[PDB]
């Protein structure tokens, strides 16, 4: 069923979610993030700053185009008589980026799919404490069912006295899930 | 430079029945519609047509442009043009950005003489 | 400067 | 149908003057735009929707206000001579490379 | 019942092969998960998917049809040729390799050695394991490509075997970031 290529790009992707007005814009090529538009600075966020350098986006289109996720998500919702989103499960799994080497800076990758609708809190635990430094994540990516998948990554240095959970806090989970990782 | 438009000078005048042309030359940053809009005394302007691509052509009441992307070109024709064709006509392009942020031209003057 | 799917208005 | 108000307006300089505008067309876009010889129509202001307020080519000396989707304002703080012009505003769809319905206009003009 | 959530989703796609010189665009429109609306340009029109999409039909193709079809151009041509070109298909990341021994090393003993393959882009890679000298078929297996998220994926290719006297195991990369492949060589103590 899949449709076949050697590139997708999708410039564009707009999501719109109510009650909250909860709008993402982004740029996907070929699986990866090109940028979000951070719709309340109104500027550009590139995955790789390198690339902004060689092509740049207006975040105005992003604004204007969100702007109609807001128009259409009512035009819709009124439409099918207030159908609601099913919440879904999500999935998550842990992994290091590179090798892990004692004592050496790696990054650690929690995969979380089946993400519906496309609101969640992806942090980190560490000897079961919250961290909150040195965690980044990507924007929400598209897949296939129309579900979501992110990834949130944690930078820290293989010890053989930490431990690490994923923690993730969906409404389709009735308590947060941890996904736990050990060197 | 920002996207501009620029067409032929200022005022133009012609007699009723004689063939009408109106330049318009576009200098655009990515790859822009195209439009053309007429603004009759007192009144603002008004839509005539536009054109997407290269190649595309736009056209209304007679009115009509052609997308040339080679020469970034989007120039007006009218066969035979008569009194009531009298207004000021204006070039405009936006951009592929989604920005919806649409850029007029100077305007042109048309006077079909009685 | 890229070009963007424009996200078209229903009604 | 889109109508502006005032039609007609005489300021002196450093007044604190207000153009109206209002659209029954149900256009999620509004524009400002002022006309003048030599530069043909130019962007001032224009809004995506009620809330909205972006900044056009030349938003210096201006100010707008969408409360609403029918209504969207500019307004000129402090009125200098260099604000005489036609001003126009536009409604339109939000629809891509979309067609902008303008009013009849208002001319100011700063004494 | 304010925990009722309501979202839509606009998913436009340029798929290309062999460069630009074939495009196809498709776009879809989403409410909650349900995909309603849809133009693909091989179909040149909109189309609905469900009862959902029926009220929008007609009035898409009737007002945004020639629009949506030059987008074909004015996006993805266009975004290919003018931003792509110089970054997305441009962007080569080296893969950095090493071998590791699952378990502790004892001569005679069967074990499997992990060449594990990171930190590179794009995603098309080959791996190929050699003892002494000689390419390995039997035995060889990997995991599934990853891709972490930040324009990188990794790999890792394992080959089962049986540590002997003298022997030199080789995990050999070909990967268009490399003029050359890299090699990693293994040696049983």
């Amino acid at each position: 069923d899949d449709i076949e290529a050697d590139h997708v790009g999708s410039y564009g992707i707009v999501v719109y979610q109510s009650p909250g007005d909860i709008g993402q814009y982004t740029f996907e090529f070929d699986g990866d993030e090109l940028f979000y538009v951070d719709l309340d600075k109104k500027e550009t966020i590139w995955m790789l700053p390198e690339f902004a350098q060689l092509r740049s986006f207006d975040p105005q289109g992003g604004l204007q185009n969100i702007a109609t996720g807001k128009h259409n998500l009512g035009v819709l919702t009124k439409r099918s008589n207030s159908t609601p989103a099913t919440n879904e499960a999500p999935q998550a799994t842990v992994f290091p980026k590179s090798p892990v080497l004692l004592g050496q800076p790696n990054t650690l990758i929690c995969f979380v799919d089946n993400i519906f609708p496309p609101v969640i809190n992806i942090t980190w635990l560490r000897n079961s404490k919250s961290v909150a430094d040195g965690v980044y994540e990507t924007s929400f990516f598209v897949n296939r069912d129309y579900s979501f998948h992110k990834l949130s990554y944690l930078t820290f240095i293989p010890s053989d006295d930490d431990i690490y959970d994923c923690k993730v806090e969906h409404w389709g989970l009735e308590e947060p899930v941890l996904k736990h990782w050990e060197p | 430079s920002a996207d501009s438009v620029t067409q032929t000078g200022g005022q133009v005048a012609l007699s009723e029945e004689d063939f009408l042309t109106i330049h318009c030359n576009y200098s655009a940053s990515g790859y822009p519609a195209l439009f053309w809009y007429v603004q009759y005394p007192g009144e603002g302007p008004q839509f005539l047509f536009r054109a997407s691509r290269d190649k595309e052509k736009g056209s209304s009441r007679g009115f009509e442009a052609t997308y040339n992307k080679e020469a970034t070109s989007f120039h007006l024709q009218k066969a035979s043009v008569q009194e009531s064709d009298s207004a000021v006509y204006y070039c405009a392009l936006s951009e592929n950005y989604g920005n919806e942020k649409i850029t007029f031209g100077a305007g042109t003057k048309l006077q079909v003489v009685p | 400067r890229g070009g963007a799917s424009q996200y078209r208005p229903s009604q | 149908a889109v109508t502006q108000s005032p039609r007609n307006k005489v300021a002196v300089t450093g007044e604190k003057v207000t153009l109206s505008c209002n659209q029954t067309n149900n256009h999620n876009n509004m524009y400002w735009y002022r006309q003048d010889t030599g530069h043909g129509l130019r962007l001032i202001y224009y809004s995506y929707g009620a809330g909205s307020t972006e900044k056009g080519d030349i938003p210096d000396g201006y100010k707008a206000s969408r409360p609403s989707q029918e209504n969207f304002s500019l307004t000129l703080e402090s009125a200098t001579p260099s604000q005489t012009s036609v001003y126009f505003c536009a409604s339109g769809d939000a629809s891509g490379a979309e067609t902008l319905y303008f009013g009849p206009g208002t001319r100011l003009t700063v004494l | 019942d304010s925990e009722r959530h309501f979202v839509v989703q606009f998913q436009p796609f340029c798929y290309f092969t062999n460069g630009t010189q074939r495009i196809r665009y498709v776009t879809r429109y989403i409410y909650n998960r349900e995909e309603y609306l849809r133009f693909d340009s091989d179909v040149g029109e909109y189309r609905a998917v469900t009862e959902l999409g029926r009220p929008d039909a007609e009035y898409y193709n009737k007002q945004y049809l020639e629009r949506t079809r030059a987008e074909l151009d004015t996006v993805c041509r266009y975004n290919y040729e003018e931003t792509e070109v110089p970054t997305s298909l441009r962007r080569l990341e080296q893969p950095n390799v090493v071998i590791s021994l699952s378990r502790t090393e004892a001569l005679n003993h069967h074990n499997t050695l992990v060449c594990s393959v990171t930190d590179f882009y794009p995603a098309k890679i080959k791996v190929r394991w050699f003892r002494n000298g000689q390419e390995e078929t039997v035995g060889v297996s990997s995991t599934q490509l990853i891709r972490n998220g930040d324009w990188t994926f990794q790999v890792l290719v394992m080959l089962e075997m049986t540590p002997r006297r003298g022997e030199v195991y080789t995990c050999h990369v070909e990967h268009p970031s490399l003029k050359s492949p890299i090699t990693v060589e293994w040696r049983a103590q």
